[PDB]
């Protein structure tokens, strides 16, 4: 059902993207030629011949709750290349602060929204096949295609109409839209949120996109982890160095951190284990910087024109540590991730969770997705990070060797 | 024939116009030559004559192949091609024949004069504007452009590829069970219906190709096995590589070790145990191709070793979609690793060898999680699955490597078997403080103009030492100051450094390095009993790393 399509254009210079597609099971291959094949015949997409250079990856997931695959296209590149996505969205502020905030897929309703026919080329995709036996099977979008940030600035007039008497109806409601979600946030007893959250899931009903009691956020309950220091009643050589270190370094984070009288007790050349008596001065200094650790960190502000960055640490038994900063050691969040029971034997499915989990606090936060920094080899994240991945959207990543100290500074 | 396939339309990139590429004078008989060569073409439709119009030119050229006197027609496309738009890319890769499935009868059938049976897009064609100079440069040439996808132009091996995917789908939906393999102009068949119905399915195939312009070879002109293809050799029920010589020479060039290295990197797909470590240390520095490099003992042995293995003809297996796929790895020495797949016990599909990272200090566990990766990744590129393996690594070394180390770390579905030598870790760090253990406090600092460095420590028992470097670096002295404790130290010893540096890798429990240092570290490491290693922040009011920090200092800024 064709609209008057938004012209969309690429950045002067930019050109479209070129990214190789990465080998898939056969098991993902038949998931993906049944989805295509299908979605052909209903003219979402079309097969593209040669004289179409772009491409996209493309892979095969299954959402927590679903047992049916799904198609999942890698737009970080065109995303790059395209804003546009110009006339953007609004991040509220409000949406941190709810009592309990839900996630709605609406990636759905980008299928009926068509695309503007000189963008198409750059939406072009590849089926492989198994040993190369067969050429790739190539299609492009003819719609709006899920996973671009250009679908929701293009769709957000219709979401506005959409969603105007439930708005009207719940002015105390807040609804941001991220991509293919719809987060929603209310102040509301958990019963009446749920009943909100059901009456907004018919609304959409009527717009054709059956929205399926979605993952359940609760900000309120999100309370920066601190640096954490000891309590014990006699400490060696070993536990103050360890601790001066720790201190030294959260020095740099929190301005108001003291160190001086803790090192006055670690002079002359001792044995790790001797045991020290901590003068009523080093006390004040340690518990004075615990209270620090408690609160904040004065100075440290979200900036909008940078890019976020997340750092992972793996602490052992299911346990991650990570931080969230535009600058190192400007901490605008800290966390901790433990595995959920079921992980009691993968790294790997523990740390796309973690990666889901950060992704989703950004988006509620600031509205963005901020850049991973995973202590895992590219390969093996390469080759596995689908298996567990349930998210419509793809943050950007890079690969980094855990420095060995950074752990102990965020260990718990 | 020319397809009457629906042509791809093509253009040049956006700020570009055609090529106007002025013709070289040529030879009376290179002239005489391209005149009939065309004369033939343009009577087949593959080119046509061409008004004044056209402004458009590229050069053309002709020689003649020996033991023959049969002219042959070059046109240089250089400048359409950098003004033609990019296309898509061909294929990701190429069938590997251990993915190859058995079928009781294969066909093997190549498209005939492939290019020139394919339409270019009309609105194009003028700018494959081409022209036979006259005699001396006289008047005009005789001018003529291109109707089909020229020999050497940019878009004709796509646009090829992408005709035979348009011709071959609707022979594909009627016949989901038989199998074709696109290679640029090749076609394999494959079935598993008794000749009979085979040919007749291929005669079908044929007629379906024909109808659509594409000639093949009947029955009679059809390849025999076995196939040589692409560096193979394809029976119907096993495969190999080409024959391999090993050249017996005396006095070795760099080229030839390369090509050495070439032909048994090579043969390791089939044939397990090739070793190359050794050869591949020749050709470091190199600088030159003609130069011939004299064989180390280790290099004698290695190529003696790979003599042995290769005298002995090895063939590989088919894939069956219903078994599972195993892959079995075993140590073949200092980093080298090979590896097996099969699916039924000891048949192999494929072999293959892994040792990767030049030394960045590492030990066999981290190398044998690499060599699953490599053989993993592989397997979903040839397979579209992943194998089950069999490690020579204990369950139990394995998860105490893992839980305890900082980077993410993941194995598929793997089984322990005893194949020795067995992977396992050398030494590991105390968790905790030795109790009644002398504490080395050491440091190490250089001088960055000079290049003059000190290491040394100093203990809680009084002990203190303090050696001299020459062309040394901060990293260096940190790690000499680790290793001067070491060595002074005895069965149980607690070190504390400044250096994160070190601390880092030796914390990753490495067994090889690059660096004669780490490595005398690591040997130094192994002797002990329990080594407890810390860290703490240098130029602090730290009794210890403040002192050292002193004498280490001092005589060298
Ligand atoms: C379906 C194609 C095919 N399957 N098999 C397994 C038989 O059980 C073989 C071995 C003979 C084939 O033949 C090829 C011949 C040539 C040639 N020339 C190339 C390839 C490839 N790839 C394959």
């Amino acid at each position: 059902s064709p609209i008057e399509t938004v012209p969309v254009k690429l950045k002067p210079g930019m050109d479209g993207p070129k990214v190789k597609q990465w080998p898939l099971t056969e098991e993902k291959i038949k998931a993906l030629v049944e989805i295509c094949t299908e979605m052909e015949k209903e003219g979402k997409i079309s097969k593209i011949g040669p004289e179409n250079p772009y491409n996209t990856p493309v892979f095969a997931i299954k959402k927590k709750d679903s047992t049916k695959w799904r198609k999942l296209v890698d737009f970080r590149e065109l995303n790059k290349r395209t804003q546009d996505f110009q006339l953007g969205i609004p991040h509220p502020a409000g949406l941190k602060k709810n009592k309990s905030v839900t996630v709605l897929d609406v990636g759905d309703a980008y299928f009926s929204v068509p695309l503007d026919e000189d963008f198409r080329k750059y939406t072009a995709f590849t089926i492989p096949s198994i040993n190369n036996e067969t050429p790739g099977i190539r299609y492009q979008y003819n719609v709006l295609p899920q996973g671009w940030k250009g679908s929701p600035a293009i769709f957000q007039s219709s979401m506005t109409k959409i969603l105007e008497p439930f708005r009207k109806q719940n002015p105390d409601i807040v609804i941001y839209q991220y991509m293919d979600d719809l987060y929603v946030g209310s102040d509301l007893e958990i019963g009446q949120h749920r009943t909100k959250i059901e009456e907004l899931r018919q609304h959409l009903l009527r717009w054709g996109l059956t929205t399926p009691m979605g993952y359940e956020l609760h900000p309120d309950k999100w309370t920066v982890q601190p640096i954490v220091l000891p309590e014990k009643d006699s400490w060696t050589v070993n536990d103050i160095q360890k601790l001066v270190g720790k201190l030294n370094w959260a020095s740099q984070i929190y301005p108001g951190i003291k160190v001086r009288q803790l090192c006055k007790l670690l002079r002359g050349t001792k044995a790790l284990t001797e045991v020290i008596p901590l003068t009523e001065e080093a006390e004040l200094e340690l518990a004075e910087n615990r209270e620090i650790l408690k609160e904040p960190v004065h100075g440290v502000y979200y900036d909008p024109s940078k890019d976020l960055i997340a750092e992972i640490q793996k602490q052992g038994q299911g346990q991650w540590t990570y931080q969230i900063y535009q600058e190192p050691f400007k901490n605008l969040k800290t966390g901790k991730y433990a595995r959920m029971r079921g992980a009691h034997t993968n790294d790997v499915k523990q740390l796309t969770e973690a990666v889901q989990k950060i992704t989703t606090e950004s988006i509620v936060i600031w509205g963005k997705t901020p850049k991973f920094k995973l202590p895992i080899q590219k390969e093996t994240w390469e080759t596995w990070w689908t298996e567990y991945w349930q998210a419509t959207w793809i943050p950007e990543w890079e690969f980094v060797n855990t420095p060995p100290l950074v752990k102990l500074w965020y260990q718990l | 024939p020319i397809s009457p396939i629906e042509t791809v339309p093509v253009k040049l990139k956006p700020g570009m116009d055609g090529p106007k590429v002025k013709q070289w004078p040529l030879t009376e008989e290179k002239i005489k030559a391209l005149v009939e060569i065309c004369t033939e073409m343009e009577k087949e439709g593959k080119i046509s004559k061409i008004g004044p119009e056209n402004p458009y030119n590229t050069p053309v050229f002709a020689i003649k192949k020996k033991d023959s006197t049969k002219w042959r027609k070059l046109v240089d496309f250089r400048e359409l091609n950098k003004r033609t738009q990019d296309f898509w890319e061909v294929q990701l890769g190429i069938p590997h024949p251990a993915g190859l499935k058995k079928n009781k009868s294969v066909t093997v059938l190549d498209v005939g004069d492939a290019y020139f049976s394919v339409p270019l897009d009309e609105d194009f064609r003028k700018y494959t504007a081409f022209t036979i100079p006259s005699i001396n440069n006289e008047t005009p040439g005789i001018r003529y452009q291109y109707n089909v996808l020229p020999q050497g132009w940019k878009g004709s091996p796509a646009i090829f590829q992408s005709s035979m995917t348009k011709i071959l789908e609707p022979f594909r939906k009627q016949n989901p069970d038989i199998v074709i393999y696109q290679y640029m102009d090749d076609l394999y068949v494959g079935s598993d219906l008794e000749i009979g119905q085979h040919r007749t399915k291929i005669e079908e195939l044929r007629q379906h190709l024909l109808r659509w312009g594409l000639t093949t070879p009947d029955k009679k002109h059809q390849k025999e096995p076995p196939f040589l293809w692409m560096g193979y050799e394809l029976h119907p029920d096993k495969w190999t590589v080409q024959p391999i010589v090993l050249p017996e020479k005396d006095s070795w060039t760099v080229n030839d070790i390369q090509k050495l290295v070439g032909k048994l990197n090579w043969a390791s797909q089939i044939y397990p145990g090739i070793k190359v470590r050794q050869l591949c240390k020749l050709l470091r520095g190199t600088k030159a191709l003609t130069e011939v490099i004299p064989l180390t003992e280790e290099a004698e042995l290695e190529l003696a070793e790979n003599r042995e293995i290769l005298k002995e003809p090895v063939h590989g297996v088919y894939y069956d979609p219903s078994k599972d796929l195993i892959a079995e790895i075993q140590k073949q020495g200092q980093g080298q690793w090979t590896y097996q797949i099969y699916q039924e016990p000891f048949k192999n599909l494929k072999t293959g060898k892994y040792a990767r990272m030049r030394g960045a200090h590492t030990n066999d566990v981290k190398q044998l999680t690499e060599a699953v990766q490599k053989i993993t990744t592989e397997s979903i590129v040839i397979w579209g699955k992943t194998p089950k393996f069999k490690l020579p690594i204990q369950k139990e070394t394995w998860e105490t490597w893992w839980t305890e180390y900082w980077q993410a770390t993941w194995i598929p579905e793997w089984e322990f078997v005893n194949t020795p030598p067995l992977v396992k870790l050398w030494y590991q760090l105390e968790k905790e403080p030795i109790v009644g253990a002398e504490t080395f406090y050491v440091d190490g600092a250089a001088n960055r103009e000079t290049k003059l460095g000190k290491a040394g420590y100093v203990t809680n028992r009084g002990r203190q030492k303090v050696v001299t470097l020459t062309d040394t670096t901060n990293q260096k002295t940190e790690l000499q100051a680790i290793y001067l404790a070491l060595q002074d130290s005895g069965l149980e010893v607690n070190i504390v450094t400044d250096s994160q540096y070190a601390l880092g890798i030796i914390q990753a429990q490495p067994d090889q390095s690059e660096s004669e240092l780490v490595n005398q570290i690591i040997e130094q490491l192994i002797k002990k009993e329990k080594v407890y290693l810390a860290w703490v922040p240098a130029h602090k009011g730290i009794g210890g790393n403040e002192q050292v920090d002193k004498l280490v200092s001092a005589g060298i800024r």
